[PDB]
């Protein structure tokens, strides 16, 4: 039972790591978009700080 | 870079073009101030003088 539950949490946390790597990808792309929208001039620096946080 | 909508650009382009049309309205209305002679030829005497 313990080896089954340990392998099972291992595989589920592989899946959790993959989905949070995808969320880090989408936040990095949204920060790239907001950095361009700041360097052009439309968005202020406060929206850039919400992108960084 | 697709950091803003394709409709939100079209609305800004339309506002640009119709405010450009309002500037051309005011520019024509200020060009009518200088009374340009509409035709070429011998000009007579001024029926009204300056100050009227």
């Amino acid at each position: 039972a313990s080896v089954a539950t340990a392998y099972l949490t291992l595989k589920a946390d592989q899946a959790q790591l993959q989905l949070t790597k995808d969320t880090l990808g989408t936040y990095q792309k949204s920060f790239d978009l907001t950095q361009r929208s700041y360097d052009v001039g439309v968005a202020s620096a406060l929206d850039l700080r919400q992108a960084q946080t | 870079d697709q950091a803003v909508s394709k409709q939100q650009y079209a609305d800004a382009n339309a506002a640009y073009l119709q405010s450009k049309a309002a500037v051309e309205q005011a520019r024509i209305n200020l060009r009518y101030t200088k009374v340009l002679s509409p035709i070429s030829g011998r000009i007579g005497r001024s029926a009204v003088t300056e100050g009227a």
